[PDB]
RNA sequence: CCCCACUAUGCUUAGCCCUAAACCUCAACAGUUAAAUCAACAAAACUGCUCGCCAGAACACUACGAGCCACAGCUUAAAACUCAAA
């Protein structure tokens, strides 16, 4: 209201690709939360039932992070046997 | 020179024109993408309401407002009407998370105009209101 | 005048050595599989360094190479383990042959 | 103690802007203040629309103003800048100068949390 | 008995603990230059440690003075200010691509 | 259950009421990681010291009594009939 208009969330476009400057702007507000935020600001979400989804996220993160590190450590092992025979 | 993305602040002089026009000056294409429905219009930089169009304007009625085919009809009979007003170049600032938030943006190229910006001026709040209670359906 | 096995540790080149993170050796090509080369480099393990595009005729079993060593064993443990995972192989990169 | 008092003034002219900044610094040494600066962080555009004495605003000038108090004259101080009209938004905090800030020895690593789960063959 | 045993020492090859780019330096709210490169330049957004790289404890102070300058009068909260836009980048997030 | 609308209520001030899956269902303090590791599951197993609590299920977050700004209330809290299981 009391800020200057359009200067946030304000995407310009290149040689008339409106499809691109839509598809920027859609992964600027997803990356900065705004679209989950909005989605579950249309139904009020209880403090215990919020809680319960803000750990649920928070340790399907550490699980996914920790399952991810294993994938690229041995990735390396990926590689054709070398004792092909034994 | 190159091509930013952010948009050019009006203070600072730059080389940015569009029919030799500065961004400040272009006409404003307000989108409001609800759930049910979706309403545009057009108005210039000094406010002066050009177009406006919806889908229950267009004939449609309950549940085929919140389509995209609706969105996009609205976007093609707001841009016929802000073409006889000498109007080319707009700047999209849609509000809201609808069907029609990417249907109406095409009707509007449907229609003779071209957008040279895209700005999301959805109402979020920093708690405010208590929304509805969620639903069992 | 027995020599003990404390004084060979303490004047080994390994111990002398420090950490081998970015540490230039010397290493010797046992084993090729593909474009894959198996090299030792006087450790416990060895590396597994790919076929160098530029000149990859030159390596061949024997062939003495020179390596920036990275981990003399590359371990983890990860989420709910009780020991480290171990992949039994050093990490190295290859830098060339050894133009004696 | 040492107090900052952020100060946001009207957009005037020299004669009305000195005359503002006297008449606030003659306000804390009648409640007991014992002023020690007077920076100028220049007049800029404010971040946003600021709605003060009728009146919406767009540009002000920015005064920082260094001083000693008891702590019962920024009560009282604050309701003073309340009824200045040449007052935009005034702010007393206290002086970041006067909190010596702890050296650091950098990142201390966290190693993964062990022994969580009992070592059973679940 | 014998001289070649280990001794009990601490690690000498032991490196400095890493530290932060602001470890050291003091974080005021009329700094608006430096509170703006750890916010987003379309939201506003604070970011987070994981992508500004600070530590827990000047993350904390830059938080606490972009909310105390954006209620005062020195630090817009829908957006980055235009000016501070072409300062170096020290945030790990990239949006176009 | 879905839609709309609206009230008590949620806010403030002044008093009251005194409850909860008030549950991290894992008392407070001190200590240990050895030995017989430990029914199972869950959040590994123990020691010392102390307070509090509990002894089949149900009747029973009841009845009576007492106390309390509580008068459709809270706290404390039985028995008889009944079953051979829970
Ligand atoms: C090992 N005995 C189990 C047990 O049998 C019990 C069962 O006992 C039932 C009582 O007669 C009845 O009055 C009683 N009814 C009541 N209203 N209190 C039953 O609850 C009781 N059943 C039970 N506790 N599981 O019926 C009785 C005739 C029984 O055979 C005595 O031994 O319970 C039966 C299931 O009720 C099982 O089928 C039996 O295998
Ligand atoms: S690391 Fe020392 S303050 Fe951040
Ligand atoms: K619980
Ligand atoms: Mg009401
Ligand atoms: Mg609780
Ligand atoms: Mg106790
Ligand atoms: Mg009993
Ligand atoms: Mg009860
Ligand atoms: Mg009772
Ligand atoms: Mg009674």
């Amino acid at each position: 209201a009391k800020h200057l208009k359009f200067i946030a969330r304000t995407v310009m476009v290149q040689e008339g690709n409106v499809e691109s400057a839509y598809r920027t702007l859609n992964r600027i507000l997803t990356m900065d939360g705004l679209i989950e935020d909005i989605k579950h600001r249309r139904y009020y979400e209880k403090p215990c039932r919020r809680r319960q989804r803000e750990s649920y996220e928070r340790c399907r993160r550490i699980y996914n992070m920790e399952m991810a590190r294993k994938i690229n450590f041995l990735m390396r092992k990926n590689r054709a046997d070398p004792w092909q025979g034994c | 020179t190159k091509f930013s993305i952010y948009p050019p602040i009006p203070g600072e002089e730059s080389s940015l024109r569009w029919a030799g026009k500065k961004f400040e000056e272009i006409p404003i294409a307000h989108i409001k993408a609800s759930h049910n429905n979706t309403q545009i219009q057009v108005v210039s930089a000094s406010n002066e309401p050009l177009a406006f169009a919806s889908c229950g304007t267009e004939g449609f009625r309950n549940a085929k407002k919140g389509t995209g085919i609706a969105a996009q009809t609205a976007g093609i009979a707001a841009a016929a009407r802000a073409k006889q007003k000498g109007v080319i170049h707009i700047r999209v600032v849609v509000k809201g998370l609808g069907p029609g938030r990417l249907s109406a943006m095409h009707g509007l190229i449907m229609g003779g105009l071209e957008v040279i910006s895209i700005t999301d001026n959805t109402p979020i709040p920093h708690n405010g209101c208590r929304p509805r209670k969620a639903r069992k359906l | 005048n027995v020599e003990s096995f404390a004084s060979m540790l303490r004047h080994s080149p390994l111990t002398q050595m420090g950490p081998a993170k970015d540490k230039l050796v010397i290493g010797r090509i046992f084993h090729i599989v593909e474009n894959d080369l198996y090299i030792d480099f006087g450790g416990k393990f060895h590396c597994v360094c790919r076929r160098p595009e530029v000149d990859g005729e030159k390596y061949q079993k024997g062939t003495r190479v020179r390596l920036r060593l990275l981990d003399l064993e590359l371990t983890s443990r990860f989420l709910g383990a009780t020991t480290d995972t171990t992949v039994l192989e050093a990490n190295a990169v290859l830098l060339g042959i050894q133009e004696s | 103690p040492r107090y900052e008092l952020a100060l946001i003034l009207k957009a005037m002219q020299r004669p009305e802007t000195a005359a503002t900044l006297k008449r606030t610094i003659e306000a804390l040494m009648d409640r007991g203040a014992i002023v020690r600066d007077l920076e100028n962080l220049g007049e800029r555009a404010l971040p946003y629309r600021i709605s003060a004495h009728s009146q919406q605003h767009n540009r002000g000038g920015y005064f920082l103003v260094d001083f000693y108090a008891p702590t019962a004259a920024v009560e009282s101080m604050v309701e003073h800048l309340s009824r200045d009209i040449d007052v935009i938004r005034g702010n007393i905090v206290k002086h970041p100068l006067t909190q010596e800030l702890k050296e650091c020895e950098g990142i201390v690593p966290v190693p993964l949390a062990e022994k969580l789960y009992s070592t059973k063959k679940r | 008995s014998n001289e070649d045993l280990p001794i009990s020492m601490e690690n000498p090859y032991k490196e400095p603990l890493k530290k932060c780019i602001l470890c050291g330096k003091h974080v005021d709210y009329k700094n608006v230059q430096l509170l703006s490169q750890f916010v987003s330049p379309f939201t506003g957004c604070i970011y987070g440690r994981h992508i500004t790289g600070l530590c827990g404890k000047k993350q904390k102070e830059i938080t606490k003075a972009i909310k105390r300058a954006q209620i005062m009068g020195f630090m817009p909260v829908t957006y980055k200010d235009p000016a501070y836009l072409k300062d170096p980048k020290v945030c790990n997030i990239r949006y176009r691509e």
